[PDB]
């Protein structure tokens, strides 16, 4: 069991994160801790997704998972140990910014990694820059599939309460019946801008204020632009109409090819939205490279 | 989308990795296919009590018939294998999953709670945590895309929700071939078509291929009123599936 295991410190907080050491291998480690409801409802139905689901995936450019220990009355999931998350390195890089060869290196892999999981046929639904991790190589890796689903051709009417509130899809926030791989692409869209502008570029307070910061930037939609918009079940013709407006202002240090990109990520008809599939071969990723942190 | 032959091409891959022991209630001591026959009918009861997904209908089988293939048990203990199952699967698929005091009572005070949730845990260990099957149902509305009659779409579920009944014969057809035939059997009552030039290039499934399969399954639809089980039948009476079980069957195919 975890006799073998000697603790170091904690790591945060699902359940409880630590770091570890195999005392016969030497080998460093991150445990899980969760605890079964013995009493009342027995196994969690959010471990029961991630175990099933990381199991069927192995990739470069995603998380390991190394063991899972079985208790009367505990779960210990053992994972690879990594180094620092990217929303701590983007603090650290306050002063200077983030060199433009390592954007570009970071946003390839994490593309390579996503596509992958949707032709396993499983969403992710919670991307942001506290569940990715770095190491001190050039790598980075998606994680934490507390929220993650597999997904049916074509989908059904799944969870409405999906995705942390400054990276939620449109389609979402108004109410829809149906959603698919797209809401993941919009997500790596504001992450994209933010590595660029050292700041979120949605940052609202409301579910109401959330849906006026992106027409005020991206202009008011209308059945031109999103054919059935207006059918949505969380529409109003009240709605203040303002302008679209000029991308060299949104991301002044982006070129052409790095714009032409962005605007294919956050388009809002969700089917004509870029898949990470056709993303991969822009122009814009015409010299990648791989540098070190 | 672009993903859906990439997808498509997994689940073949998949349904080979997730499949039982043909013949493992030959070296089961206590237990028979009429006992097992009883429980799955028993359980379609309970889907619709609940209105549970038929999604979810269909794991449970799946989990039930690994667990089987592996562990002995009596036939006193048989009920309490197949409540934990359809609780796993509720876990798993559904939105608003009941909560366990109901998985309780509908067992009629057979079980404990405590009980169920130990046999939860054990069921866990068994299949290591491998949940994600793929089934009858998965590929029935990959081949809806290539018509669009609605009562065609009914037909086609009722055929295949009767196969889970009996283990004998249909516990050594694969998920997708089962699918091709209810499929095809479905379109030939309904309007007179047949397995469509579409489908051949997707599948790599031929007309002649689907052969034995189909005569199987053609037979089950004519003894259908005088089955011991009766569950099913009566479900698919209702306006919500166009009542679908009224219709008579074709008594050749060509
Ligand atoms: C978001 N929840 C997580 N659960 C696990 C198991 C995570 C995880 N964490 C690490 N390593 C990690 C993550 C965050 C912080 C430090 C950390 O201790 N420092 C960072 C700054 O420099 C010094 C201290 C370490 N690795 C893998 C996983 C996984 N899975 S995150």
């Amino acid at each position: 069991s975890m006799e073998n295991f000697q603790k170091v410190e904690k790591i945060g907080e699902y359940g409880v994160v630590y770091k570890a050491r195999n005392k016969l291998t030497g080998e460093v480690v991150a445990l899980k801790k969760i605890r079964l409801d013995t009493e009342t409802e027995g196994v969690p139905s959010t471990a029961i997704r991630e175990i099933s689901l990381l199991k069927e995936l192995n990739h470069p450019n995603i998380v390991k998972l190394l063991d899972v220990i079985h208790t009367e009355n505990k779960l210990y999931l053992v994972f690879e140990f990594l180094h620092q998350d990217l929303k701590k390195f983007m603090d650290a890089s306050a002063l200077t910014g983030i060199p433009l060869p390592l954007i570009k290196s970071y946003l390839f892999q994490l593309l390579q990694g996503l596509a992958f999981c949707h032709s396993h046929r499983v969403l992710h639904r919670d991307l942001k820059p506290q569940n990715l991790l770095i190491n001190t190589e050039g790598a980075i890796k998606l994680a934490d599939f507390g929220l993650a689903r597999a997904f049916g051709v074509p989908v059904r009417t799944y969870t409405h309460e999906v995705v942390t509130l400054w990276y939620r899809a449109p389609e979402i926030l108004l109410g829809c019946k149906y959603y698919s791989t797209a809401v993941d692409i919009w997500s790596l869209g504001c992450i994209f801008a933010e590595m660029v502008t050292r700041r979120a570029l949605f940052p609202g307070d409301s579910e109401i204020d959330q849906l006026f910061r992106i027409f005020r930037t991206l202009g008011t939609p209308d059945e031109v632009v999103w054919p059935g918009v207006t059918s949505m079940p969380d529409y109003k013709p009240s709605f203040p109409k303002w302008a679209r407006q000029d991308f060299s202002k949104v991301v002044p240090p982006l070129d052409e090819d790095g714009r032409s990109l962005l605007s294919q990520m956050l388009h809002y008809d969700p089917n004509k939205r870029i898949s990470a599939k056709a993303a991969l071969a822009h122009p814009f990723f015409q010299d990648v490279t791989k540098p070190v942190p | 989308p672009d993903y859906h032959e990439d997808i498509h091409t997994y689940l073949r891959e998949m349904e080979v990795k997730c499949k039982p022991k043909v013949g493992y209630m030959k070296k089961q001591p206590d237990i028979t296919n009429s006992m097992r026959a009883i429980l799955v009918d028993w359980l379609v009861e309970v889907g619709e009590e609940y209105k549970l997904q038929n999604e979810t209908l269909h794991l449970a089988v799946n989990y039930i018939d690994r667990f089987l293939s592996s562990m002995s048990v009596l036939r006193g203990k048989l009920q309490l294998v197949g409540t934990a199952a359809m609780l796993l699967a509720s876990k798993f698929e559904e939105i608003y999953p009941p909560e366990v005091a109901e998985f309780v009572y509908i067992t009629d005070d057979t079980y404990t709670k405590k009980q169920v949730l130990r046999m939860e845990h054990l069921v866990l260990k068994v299949l290591t945590f491998d949940l994600a099957a793929p089934t009858v149902n998965q590929f029935l509305t990959q081949y809806f895309l290539h018509q669009a009659n609605c009562k065609v779409e009914s037909l086609a579920m009722f055929l295949g929700e009767l196969s889970l009944i009996d283990a004998d014969p249909y516990l050594k057809y694969l998920p997708s071939v089962i699918a091709a035939a209810a499929f095809h059997l479905a379109l030939y009552t309904v309007t007179g078509q047949s397995w469509p030039e579409s489908l051949i290039r997707k599948t790599g499934y031929t007309l002649e291929s689907l052969k034995p399969m189909l005569l199987d399954l053609h037979q089950t639809y004519l003894k259908a009123p005088q089955h011991a089980q009766q569950s099913i039948r009566e479900k698919y009476k209702n306006s919500k599936y166009h009542g679908v079980s009224l219709l008579n069957p074709p008594e050749t195919l060509n």
